[PDB]
């Protein structure tokens, strides 16, 4: 969970020449990131990272005199061999 | 005799909004990264000069929280009621 | 008797002895308790964890199985019911029992036998006490293909008659495995090429039961439902497991989708605020 | 010093300079079958030193992202010297073992390994659907690795690591015999493992009797400059080995 | 091992695994007045548990250019739990103490300090010619620190180290009961004072019994990417604390 699956999904030991032989090569579980997450007005992400994949997480910090107006955090889900945030990012009130 | 994009400038994104082409003496502001803010009296800002070069400039965001938080309690003293730059250890009174 | 240790009074403590200091990696669990690390008073506990004995604790009726047979030849519908014995049908007895990976126990076997009569626009009847006939097939016995095979003779195989109205019928069973111990978990396969079966239904094999209705039939469409439960006695368990965690998909193997280990939280340091005047 | 340690079978020794005592498996020695509790009425072979002997697998690779191993036993070691002919020549099988785990870094370095002896660890499926194929259950001295994510094979075992493949929480793997590996006091790990199981003996190749897992639960870590290589060595020796039914060898 | 001490007092439990030994006093363990000793004719209060444990103070920065800190007991502990509170209700206290000043680094890390308990350590003011305030000799769990130069203040003590604010050698406050924390063998340092006065019992708002001093001789050093954050936690717990004279709380 979390990687997506590049090549074949199967092989075969086929015979190959003067032996027997895979059909098809090891394919590749290449990570899985969300999308940037949002910037939100009025507010920052704390220790903004350069991927976020499955399970990672990010929280957000309302600006001074700001305050926050839902969850701090979101976190990358990754149905269905694409990756999305959980839900919305929070909302900075003034 | 027209610069570029500006030079690219670590946890600050400069205030492009939205041109490709900037004519001499063009001044651009930076803006720095969700939990970052503008350290005091650093330079945040270039200009176009001739020769189509844009005037120096380096790293003036240090990480910082986002403004205290808001209590029913207790209000912010100055100056901590109109400062944003909290850098680590900073200490604010209620 | 099952009593549970007394706590001894402590007093202040200023020495080399460290009971609270220890190393996990030994896979040794820690037998520390209070009047190590503090100051405790004299306690004569008087607790008893005779309600946590592993007898007391499996030795509840729990259902195993329910199916349903009609009177009536209309349809398709079963009129006697078939039924090949184990308790990875339902999820509440067999979490229990997959606490541990061996069991050993005799059994009291409690059937809940309940009938009804299918709705209808003309219904009017007058049918007498229905009777039935639940029989145990161990494995090799024949088995009847129809509420009126020769099979119901109940020659030698175990067989029970009641009728609706008095108390479901009981029975106790001993230790039938053919092992020294039940095998809730077998990690190996049915045949040495090590392929065909895998797991419990590898070697497990406790036979069939069916049940019918013994009446003739009835004028209208009538249903009847039985309800099989299991409550082992004289039970002994071994090497014992991490509970089950993942739902249970299939009653013939483990089989699972990645589950959570737990509820969540908003972070390490949430605890809510109980306290508010 | 109860830190440093020797053991020795058969015309094998292990040395130890940081262990952490020695777990025997529920409180039993591994001991050959009584008269009382035997069954198969021909007469068992105990080739003893030549098949009661420390036999190590291939070894693997920590890395920072390493999420865990497995080994079947006694099926790993159908390759082993005399101890897999046995296995090949007989229906029955009876064992000891003592497992121990390798693994050495440096006072630099830090993570933790959790090495457990799972009895009939049965295993689920990726696919819930359908079923598992003895080859990615166990494949010889090669070890099968767990993933941090969840596995879509069709008849691949479900490798999460949160999970252990068997629909339950590893931090509760700890109710079997088990020892940890805390590279900040530990070196390695050491587990005797009695004979478990419902029945006398059983056939060797059919029936996986325990499976050795090694799980992380504190992620290897370093600065640089710092050794990045961190092998996991297995070594495991038979006790008290018993077998019966001889006939002609099983082909793999 | 001697290193390794564990201490027990109430609630709350102390654990070291590179102590140095412990020091007792003048020799003497803290015990309860004696009749043949006492003057207060009403009978004692004894919390015990209650007031009798571990109280942890506001931690402290050790930095390569701290010149060192101090304490004031038993004022620094009016606002600790129900030892606090004895205070304010009593017109008389008796208490014992043990001092656990607690301190670690690496072995990459270097420093020595000095842990001392200075009974009656009667401070000099900054200015000889005028006095001191209570407010610049004890601030609560507030710790004063001694500077490497000479001090200013109006009615400020003269922190200056080499003569410890009492017109003295440093290097011969060693009379008293005493430790070091030398960062290459210790971790911390363990003092259990008995109660040291020429009266029974005495005031403990208007008294300051005895002056706990936290003065390095070896300044703190490290190499680069080397922790600079090493602090330095204070924990102190009363032993046989007695009462008399029970009135109104005095309002600080
Ligand atoms: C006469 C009815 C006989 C029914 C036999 C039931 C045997 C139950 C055995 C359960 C085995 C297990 O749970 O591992």
């Amino acid at each position: 969970t979390g990687y997506k699956l590049f090549g074949s999904t199967s092989s075969f030991c086929l015979i190959s020449g003067s032996s027997v032989q895979w059909s098809d090569p090891l394919p590749e579980c290449r990570e899985i990131y969300c999308p940037a997450p949002p910037q939100i007005d009025n507010g920052i992400i704390q220790g903004e990272r350069d991927h976020y994949g499955y399970r990672q997480s990010v929280t957000y910090a309302c600006n001074k005199g700001f305050t926050m107006i839902g969850e701090h955090s979101i976190y990358c889900t990754v149905n269905n061999d694409e990756g999305e945030w959980s839900g919305p990012p929070p909302e900075c009130r003034g | 005799q027209d610069c570029g994009l500006p030079p690219d400038v670590p946890n600050a994104q400069p205030a492009l909004e939205g041109r490709t082409s900037f004519p001499e003496d063009t001044v651009i502001t930076y803006k720095c990264e969700e939990s970052f803010v503008k350290i005091p009296g650093e330079k945040d800002s270039v200009i176009c000069l001739k020769g189509s070069q844009w005037s120096d400039i380096e790293e003036f965001c240090n990480r910082s929280c986002e403004v205290p938080t808001r209590l029913n309690s207790a209000s912010l003293k100055q100056p901590y009621i109109t400062q944003n730059y909290f850098p680590v250890g900073t200490v604010v009174e209620y | 008797i099952a009593r549970v240790a007394d706590t001894v009074a402590s007093g202040p403590s200023n020495s080399t002895s460290i009971p609270a200091l220890t190393a996990v990696e030994t896979g040794h669990t820690s037998q520390v308790e209070p009047s190590d690390t503090m100051q405790t008073r004299h306690v004569k506990n008087y607790h008893s964890r005779s309600e946590s004995t592993v007898e007391n604790f499996l030795s509840r009726s729990a259902c195993v199985y329910i199916e349903e047979y009609y009177t009536k030849d209309q349809d398709n519908v079963n009129r006697y019911m078939s039924w090949t014995i184990n308790a990875r049908r339902m999820v509440q007895l067999r979490r229990k029992f997959e606490l541990f990976t061996y069991m050993r126990f005799d059994m009291e076997i409690t059937f809940v036998i309940t009938s009804r009569q299918l709705p209808g626009t003309s219904i009017a009847q007058d049918m007498p006490p229905l009777t039935h006939q639940i029989m145990y097939i161990p494995p090799g016995g024949p088995v009847p293909n129809s509420v009126t095979d020769f099979a119901w003779q109940t020659s030698t195989n175990p067989s029970i008659f009641w009728t609706e109205g008095n108390a479901p019928p009981r029975m106790s069973i001993p230790f039938i495995s053919i092992g020294n111990a039940y095998s809730n978990f077998y990690d190996g396969w049915s045949h040495f090429s090590q392929n065909g079966v895998y797991g419990y239904n590898a070697l497990n094999n406790m036979g069939k039961l069916y049940a019918r209705h013994v009446n003739k039939d009835t004028p209208y469409q009538m249903s009847s439902t039985i309800r099989v439960y299991f409550k082992p006695k004289h039970i002994r368990v071994w090497v014992p497991r991490p509970p089950r965690l993942s739902p249970y998909i299939k009653s013939s193997n483990v089989n699972f989708n990645p589950t959570n280990l737990t509820d969540e939280r908003s972070s390490i340091t949430y605890v809510p605020d109980t306290i508010r005047p | 010093s109860d830190r440093v340690r020797s053991l020795t079978l058969g015309n094998s020794t292990i040395t130890t300079q940081e262990s952490a005592n020695v777990v025997v498996g529920y409180g039993r020695w591994p001991e050959y079958l009584r008269d009382d509790e035997a069954t198969a009425e021909d007469q068992p072979t105990q080739p003893d030193v030549a098949t009661c002997r420390f036999y190590t697998l291939e070894s693997v690779q920590w890395e920072k992202n390493s999420a865990g191993w497995w080994w079947k036993f006694p099926e790993a070691l159908k390759d082993m010297g005399l101890f897999g002919q046995n296995m090949l020549y007989h229906y029955l099988g009876r064992a000891g073992y003592t497992i121990h785990v390798q693994c050495n870094a440096s006072k630099f370095h830090q993570g933790c390994l959790l090495v457990v002896c799972v009895p009939e660890a049965e295993m689920g499926c990726s696919q819930t659907d359908k079923e598992v194929a003895a080859m990615n259950l166990t494949k010889g001295e090669a070890a099968h690795k767990f993933e941090p994510t969840k596995t879509n094979g069709e008849h691949t075992v479900q490798s999460i690591v949160c999970n252990a493949g068997m629909g339950v929480g590893v931090g509760n793997l700890t109710i079997y015999p088990h020892q940890w590996i805390n590279l900040r006091t530990n070196n390695c790990a050491t587990i005797v493992m009695p004979y478990v199981n419902s029945v006398p003996m059983d056939n060797m190749f059919r029936h996986y009797n325990f499976t050795l897992m090694v799980i992380p639960f504190a992620p290897l870590d370093y600065a640089a400059q710092a050794s990045e290589y961190v092998p996991v060595t297995v070594t495991i020796a038979p006790m008290c080995a018993e077998y019966n039914g001889l006939r002609l060898a099983y082909q793999q």
